[PDB]
Parts: structure tokens; C-alpha cells; sequence
């Protein structure tokens, strides 16, 4: 049960899901990388939520 | 994947 053990990137700010395919983060929150294909969204997992954030709100930790 | 453009960086 380590679904954060994968490619982690780091909450630059705070942002609300606006679609059923986005997520909540918060700034200084650790989240998981599931699908950075895009440029503008990332795919990521916060604690057991799977959904999309802006890439420009997270930074690759690795 | 949101077809848009994301909000800018606060």
C-alpha cells in the first residue's frame, strides 16, 4: 500500500479540482507523479486521490 | 487530461 512510492513532486501552491479528473493539493504537500505527458496538467496522486493538477503548481523532487 | 489551460501560478 505505497501508492506515493513513485515519482514524487512537490505543491507549489494550493489548488481546488475544478473537474471529476482533477485533484486537491495543498503548498508543501508531497504528490505522487502518475502521468506528466502533458505540459500544462499532471496526472497525480495525493494520499489515496488520483486526478490532474497544473504542472506549473508542482516540481519534480527527483 | 483537461483540454485547457491551466490557472497561472499564484
Amino acid at each position: 500500500m505505497d501508492e506515493t512510492g513513485k515519482e514524487l513532486v512537490l505543491a507549489l501552491y494550493d489548488y481546488q479540482e475544478k473537474s471529476p479528473a482533477e485533484v486537491t493539493m495543498k503548498k508543501g504537500d508531497i504528490l505522487t507523479l502518475l502521468n506528466s505527458t502533458n505540459k500544462d496538467w499532471w496526472k497525480v496522486e495525493v494520499n489515496d486521490r488520483q486526478g490532474f493538477v497544473p504542472a506549473a503548481y508542482v516540481k519534480k523532487l527527483d | 487530461a483537461p483540454s485547457y489551460s491551466p490557472p497561472p501560478p499564484p
